[PDB]
Formats: C-alpha cells, structure tokens, sequence
C-alpha cells in the first residue's frame, strides 16, 4: 500500500 | 512584521541536482564530488518487494544514464548503502558546496528541493513529524529530491524523497541509506505510527504570536515544564525541554514559557472564535530558530 | 500527495543582490546589467517625510558604496525614477540572467528573496492582496529584497520592498518606481485598503483538495460565475473571470467551475469542524497555476 | 505611523 514516489 | 514558514535559498544546491535512469525507470540524484547518491529503487522494475541483493549482480556500471543538465556522466563503480546508490563517476562535480551529512530529529525542519528528471522546479518548508515523516507535495518522478539545511555557508545534507505512507504523507532516507522512521523501499503496507503535536514549534510560535501584537492568551496562572510533559503525554503533545531560543524569546517578550505551556494546554480545549496569527489551530511547524531569525535575525 | 506553497528557486536571483550604503544607512539592492535598483530612501536619515527632490542635490555618485559580496562597484551616475533609485554602475553583472520588468496583479503570487546587508538569507511565497499588500516577514535591512517570478529560465522581477504598513503587512514598488497601491515612501500613517478573499485561488485550492482525497463539499448545485460575482459584493470575496487551468483542473475532476463556487458559498458559513486539507478556512494564496504544477507539473 | 522597511 505505501506508493514508492 | 509577520511570519511565514520560511526556505533556504536553493542556489548552492541546484548544480547538483542530476537525472539517474536505469532500464526504464529515472528519478533524481544528488551529484557531490565524484559520487552521486539516489535511491537504490532506481534498478528494481520488479515493484512491490525488490530483492535488491540478487538484482544488484546483474548490474553493471555502464547501463546507468547520469545527466547534469545535459552533460552526461559516466559510472564508473557503484555501492549500495543502505536504500540508496552511491554512484561513482569520471567527474568531480565543478559547483560542489562545502557540505556535510546529518540526520533531523522529530520537530526540527528543513527545506525540501523538490525536483523531476533532474531538473529543481520549486522548494518547500516541512517539518519532521514525531512519524519520522512530512507533510509535502510530491508526485511520480519526485524520488531523490533532497532536503537540506543552509548553515551559514554550507550545506547540511538530511533528507533524500522516497516514499509516500499516506495521502500527503511522505518520508525518505538519510544520506547513510537509512530511512526515517520504520519504513523501508517497499510498496508494502506501511502505515505512519503515532504523532504528536511538536511542543516547543507551538511555544515559539506563540512568541512569534507576541511579537506581532496577539498576546491575548498570555495570562498569570504558568505551568512548568515537567508538570506539562505529565499532561502531554494524554492529550496529543511533545516533551519539551529547555531552549536557549525560548529563554531569548522569553526575555524579549516579557512573559516566561511556563506562561505559554500554561497558554497551550488552554487552547488546547479551543481558540474560542479568537484567531492566532490569523489562524485557528496551533501551529508546529516552525522551530524557535525558525521564529527567532523572523523577529529578529 | 500534499499541497504546500512553494517558492521558486533562487539560484538566478541571489547572484544580483547587491548592498548599497550612503551615510551610514544600508540597504539591498539589484543588479542587472550596469544598472542597480534600490529604494531612494536610501539617501534620507532625517527621518518622517523626507524631501526626495531637495536631497537629490546634495547627493553625488561617490558617496554610494555599492558591494556584491566583497567587491566594491563604482558609481558613474544615478537616476530618481519614482520611489526608487536606478544607479548606473561601471561593471556590467556577469551573472545577469535573462529577464524582464513585471508587475503582480491582486491575487497573483510570487516569491520574495529576504536579503539583508547584501546578503540573501531566505525565500518564501507571498500573494498580492487586494489591498495591494503582501503577508511577508520583514525587519530593519530588508528593504530592497526583490520579488520575483521564474518564467522557464527566464527571471520576471516584480516587486522591491520598501514599507511595512501595518503589523504583518507590506508593499513596495515595481521596477518602474510606482508603488503597488495608493501607498508612498514616508512614515505617515497608511492603513491599507479593503481586501477580499481571492476567489479563483479559492477555487484552485479546492480542486487541489478534490485532486487529494477530499472532496465532500462537492455537490450538484451550481452558481454560476456572474451570479456569484454579485454574491461576492457582499461577502468579502473578489470577483472570477474565467480560467484554462480552472477549466484543465475542473476538466481532470470532473467537478465544473459552478458547482466549486456553489460550494465556496455554502463553506463560507462554517466549514462544519470538517477540514480540507487539513485546513479549517479557505486558502487563496494558490493560484491555478500553483494548484496545476502541484497536481501534474 | 507606517514604517520605512
């Protein structure tokens, strides 16, 4: 869930 | 005289700023020396959870695309330290600032020099959270944008973009590899532990508040330090300790900081219509050096 | 993903901030080609409302000390235009970068590069009231910090500060001299003028939050843009004229024009302890074009 | 009353 940029 | 969140000048930071693209993927690097540090996500592809040990074997030097503007650098060996990639190049950096590497603490902030494909399009002031992470504004293309502080005439490296926990919440590395907070490289669950409102931003922006004529809530009654630390910690704020830049805004002012705790935790329970600095809630994101070169330098 | 203010990076800024000193007095200043730009306050000491055209003549070329950083400029000869001083000096900038003269309308923004002594020492954004004011951070020595828009690589300079009309609340001069507003350089009692709430920012800031999560305000009634100009008579807010940035971030949401200002006018009673953004009030210091380089870039 | 930065 946490989005990688 | 009024107060804003105020940025470092970004003019020693900028000839450093290059693009780092591997396979199919670019993002930003910051080109130092002859190194160049960007995050080691930059050769996964693989998304979600890399097993960036193995995929590091099949790399080699030369399939790294570095560009300074437009010059192009060439790798000529590489690291992994941490989350990051340490990148080795012919060049030594010509616009290479006196600088050094440090690591923020929760409260403390700095300037974030937001940047795509390599190229510095603008900055912003953020602070960082008890959540190890920020508040900022950042898109896809954003990873490796560097966050800095100016101390004087040098440039104090602490922070390097990597991932977004939340909507508007936003963390990354130390230029050790090391992430700010319990997080990791990984497009896994990862939601932001527990935050607290930063105390002594809130005590020095009410000296801030002050200064600029609103000292309404400034009453007789005080609080002390470790008796407010007690009351802190149930209702959503920091510890405090003492600080010089208190104790300066404090003489200045007239009025000490145990009158402000005893101010905060009262405003805590609601501003009551009344406005702070044309605001309605505390304000923690400026420092007591950040409100103390804004009133007086 | 964050909305913030930015600021423009200041790297084509900082090389033109010059220190400009007669008397004793000292202030800021900028230098493009073999001119520099500094307030003509410069040259006053007596305090109140000074006699600008009778001081003129007792001044001559040689008693400016203009210094870029350590370097002494020589003054050949000077030029009152309006309310600043336009000093031709013997050295042409080196480092001048490509620009021109502009002046800010209300409601449009810009960042201003705090300097004092010759010496930049921070950036922040600031947003040209309707009061022809700007919500800055100013001390003694900061006047001559220039305002400025980047414009690709080009450099559009705006604004000079000169006064503080009131507790956090400033203006100066464009670089033709004229002060933004109806205000002058003396130290007579000047209150600013009505402001009102910058709608199109308003609006911009709203599709910013609809872009990031927040969207409940969004319903399916409508005002049109004459209709709220009429309300907004009334209601401390500025008149809307049409806008592509509006129109692209109304064209990525899906929510038109009319339903964000039915939805301003509805909020404009209560933002019923609901937040967006993080925020209780409106926010109208984000133009479209802020809000848009935020959301795509 | 303004006054002169």
């Amino acid at each position: 869930x946490a989005v990688l940029x | 005289s009024g107060i804003v969140k105020m940025v470092s000048p970004t003019s020693k930071v900028e000839p450093c700023i290059v693009s780092v693209t591997y396979g199919n993927m670019t993002l930003n690097g910051l080109w130092l020396d002859d190194k160049v540090y960007c995050p080691r996500h930059v050769i996964c592809s693989d998304m979600t959870d890399p097993d960036y040990p193995n995929l590091l074997c099949r790399v080699t030097s030369s399939d790294f695309c570095v560009m300074s503007g437009r010059m192009s650098l060439t790798v000529m060996s590489y690291q992994m330290q941490g989350c990051q990639l340490v990148l080795t190049v012919t060049l030594q950096n010509p616009n290479t600032p006196k600088y050094s590497f440090g690591v923020v603490k929760p409260g403390e902030t700095f300037t974030v020099l937001a940047a795509y494909n390599g190229r510095p399009q603008g900055a912003f002031h953020v602070t960082l959270r008890s959540s190890h992470t920020i508040k900022g504004s950042f898109l896809c293309g954003s990873c490796g944008s560097v966050g800095y502080v100016l101390t004087g005439d040098s440039v104090r490296f602490v922070y390097m973009h990597q991932l977004e926990l939340s909507t508007g919440c936003h963390t990354g590395t130390d230029f050790s590899g090391n992430f700010y907070g319990p997080y990791r490289d990984a497009q896994v669950v990862q939601l932001p532990v527990q935050d607290y409102t930063q105390t002594v931003n809130v005590v020095a922006w009410l000296y801030a508040a002050i200064f600029n004529r609103c000292n309404w809530f400034v009453q007789s009654d005080s609080c002390s330090l470790e008796e407010f630390n007690v009351w802190a910690m149930t209702n959503g704020f920091s510890s405090i300790k003492a600080d010089l830049v208190l104790d300066a805004l404090a003489s200045m002012t007239g009025v000490t900081v145990e009158q402000v705790l005893a101010a905060i935790k009262r405003l805590h329970s609601g501003f009551q219509g009344k406005q702070i600095l044309g605001s309605c809630v505390f304000e923690d994101e400026l420092t007591p050096s950040d409100v103390y070169q804004q009133l007086a330098g």
